Formats: C-alpha cells, sequence, structure tokens
C-alpha cells in the first residue's frame, strides 16, 4: 500500500506512507537523472 | 470404493510439472541470456582493433565497423546490439524469452591495458572517459540470477 | 459381498496407463525429432565455411565435406541427413520412431548475411536460389505439433 | 450373520499389493539400472576426448582423466563405474536394489567414425581391439527384462 498514478502531462504521482514516497522518488529521480545526461 | 490410483498420478504429474515449471523458467531464461552474451561478444573484435589502431574507442557500431544498424545485430531473444563508445551493449528482445528479462540488456566493455585491452562482461554500463564506466543505473538490467558466473562483473572491475 | 478395491485399483492403473498413453507418446516423438535436429547441425559448420569460403552453397554432402553418402549420417530415429544446395534435410528413420513422424523430415538452410550467414530450422525446405528456398512440402513433413519452438521456422524467415 | 464388507474389503487390499508387487518391484529395478546408465554416461566425454587426442582408447579410469578409483564413480545402486579400454561398465551395489540386478552391470562402448566415434549402451563387453568388444559373457549382466530401449546394442552393433 501505496499507490502510483500516471497523469497525461507526464508527471508521476505517489500516495502512501512517507517511507514507500521516499522510496519511490529516489528510484524515479534517479533513472529521471540518467535521461538528463543527453 | 476403487479408483484412486488414476486419480493420483494425474495428480501427480500435474504438480511435478508445477515444481517442473521454475525450474525450466530460470534455467530457460538464463539460456536465452547466454546468447545476449554471444551476441554481444564477437563485436570485441572490431572493438579491440579499433581501439589499438586509434587510442579511441569506437562512438558507434559503424566506427567500430558492425552493422551499422544496432537492430541488424538482433537475435531470437536479442532485440539489437549497440557499440557506444567501445561498450557494447545487448537488449533481449520482447517476444520469445522469459518474462522478467525482457527488453532487458547487459554490456561487454574493456579496458586499456596499455599495449592491449582487458575485456569485462556484466549488467549495463555508460563509459564516461576512455578507461571509466560506470552503472547505466535505470531499471532494466537483466537481473544477476540470469547472468553466468563469467559475466558478473562490476563497473570498476580491472 | 466384498472384493472392489483390488478390481478397481487394477482398472485405475489400465486406465492411468491408458491416460499417460499420449503424454508419452507425444513427448517420445518430440524427442526422437530433438535428435534429427541435432544430427541436422553440426553440418551448419561445413555448410558455413563452404559457402563463405566459395560463395556458393555446397550441392551435396561431399561438397560440404562430409560423410559422402547421405546414409552415413544416420541415427537411432534418423534414417540420413542430406545436403541438397547448403539445405540440410534430415530424414526420420522407419523403425524405432513415434508412429506419425517415421519416414519424415525436416530442414536447416541458411542467408547470406553478406560476411556471415544465419541459420533458419523448419519444416523441409528446397533451395531455388543462392538466398531464396521454399516449402519442401512433401506432405512428409515432420508435423509442427512435433517441432520445438527453435525450429518453426517458414521458408521466407529472414 | 453380518461382517463381510469388512472382511473382503481388507483381503482385496491384500490381494491388491501382491498384484500390485512385481509392478514396482520391476518399474522399481527397471529405475534403479537407468541410472547405473547414467552413471555410466557422462564419462564419455573424457573417453571420447582421449580417444580422439590420441587414437588409443583410455586404459583405465586414471588415463581417461576421471576419479582414478572405480569405487569413487559409483552411486545408490551403482557400486562403480570402471574404464576398461574404453568401454565403461556400471556396477549394481548390492544395498538398496532389485534382487536380480545386484552385483550384475552394464557396458558403454564407443567405435571409431573415423573423425569421431559411435556409443553404444549394452550388456557387458570387453575390448579385443581399438575397433572390436565382444560379450563379456560371465552371468553378472543386468537381464534385458530391464535395460531401457535405448540399452539394447549387441557387441557387434554397428
Amino acid at each position: 500500500g501505496s499507490v502510483t498514478v500516471d497523469q497525461r502531462t507526464n508527471v508521476l504521482i505517489v500516495k502512501d506512507v512517507r517511507s514507500n514516497t521516499e522510496r519511490a522518488r529516489s528510484l524515479v529521480r534517479s533513472l529521471d537523472t540518467q535521461t538528463p545526461q543527453v | 470404493f476403487t479408483l484412486i490410483e488414476l486419480m493420483i498420478v494425474i495428480a501427480i504429474v500435474g504438480i511435478l510439472a508445477a515444481v517442473a515449471l521454475p525450474a525450466y523458467q530460470d534455467y530457460t531464461a538464463r539460456a536465452q541470456v547466454s546468447e545476449a552474451i554471444l551476441l554481444a561478444e564477437g563485436q570485441k573484435s572490431a572493438v579491440t582493433e579499433y581501439y589499438l589502431n586509434h587510442g579511441k574507442w569506437p562512438e558507434n557500431n559503424t566506427s567500430a565497423g558492425v552493422a551499422s544498424s544496432p537492430t541488424d545485430i538482433k537475435g531470437k531473444y536479442v532485440k539489437e546490439v549497440e557499440v557506444k563508445n567501445g561498450v557494447v551493449t545487448a537488449t533481449m528482445l520482447s517476444s520469445g524469452v522469459n518474462n522478467e528479462i525482457k527488453g532487458k540488456k547487459l554490456s561487454l566493455w574493456a579496458r586499456r591495458e596499455n599495449g592491449s585491452v582487458k575485456w569485462f562482461c556484466g549488467q549495463p554500463v555508460t563509459r564516461t572517459d576512455d578507461d571509466t564506466v560506470a552503472d547505466a543505473k535505470d531499471g532494466k538490467e537483466i537481473d544477476t540470477k540470469h547472468l553466468p558466473s563469467t559475466c558478473r562483473d562490476n563497473f570498476d572491475a580491472k
């Protein structure tokens, strides 16, 4: 528990406990970060 | 009153298949990855030569002198093989593979030995400088369990 | 008055064998075909080399540099293996096999990749030109159900 | 006056076990032999290589490069496996086996195909010359009924 919702404007949204939010953010940003090196 | 030998033996072969299911399913995946590795290799030649002859890693397939098109170096389970600055990455197709390994990939990269180079094999990596690469951390790496003992190399292996 | 446990349990093992009969009979045939495939392969080497060295597919076994006699490349379920213009066909014996697969065969053929070739495995095919084959449609072809997932290639597979 | 349903059904299960006794007893033995065969094989590799590399059959286990001690290649039903001039014989233990197959054995031997060899599996044999073996007629051979369909080879099989 926890979930992720994909909005049309390519934003992720998470509900959860802070601890599962934190994990999901760290992974989303970490994978975003190899994508910024264009 | 009687017939349980037919009922149990049809139900032991049923559960035998369920126990033989995960064994054939990783033996299977582990087999489909062993090829991504063979498709990745044999392209070491081009890359090695390019490096030793010029002292710079081949930027892409064409530079390395291989099917200018990544998709032209595909296979049954391999959707392709791209050379990116001497690093050769192999992608797993989406059809005909396990389930937790498709669209997933590995990399082969080398290091200047000075007069020659040494090759490594492991989870996807990116090249930073002519003698340094790093984890292409992104989530599409083939899981350690599916990789041979000969392809467990880390980004900083020397 | 009594004895039905012995009568039913002898008749459940009897019907258990009847249910286990078709399973062992295609597992069995599927096993005898997996070998026709192994006997067909390993002859890819000769054929590949002949093609890459000369640019023409080996006309027959002798050309490919293999047992000049098709019948000399037989097995337990394999009555032979003939190379016909680079296409290697394996015939199923008549004794020691399933029942709907004997005297039946498959083919392995390759395609110029330009600098190398790629191999296919499937139902009998004939070579038309150096880069085109067709269904050796004979009704002598081993039925799709008996062929591995790795040997479902069509005459026009690329 | 009454109770015969309990008496007959306890006596039909008793006779059912007596009918199921010989079926489980050859299925069983036939199972213990199928392993002597697996232990014998996998040692074909050593023997094949030794022959192809030198043109002479390995005289004994050590020559073939395997547990220098026959007894070191034993199993549950297998008391050992000895290589004697390329011929690999498997002996059935004395404890844990059928009754008419213990201390009994089979052999695997090969024949020069010229450039390769072909393997046979059957009742014990002795090697005469580099391309000829003969029945190790002596009375300790595993009975034909206990041997798979794939291991019915005769001393002169080609």
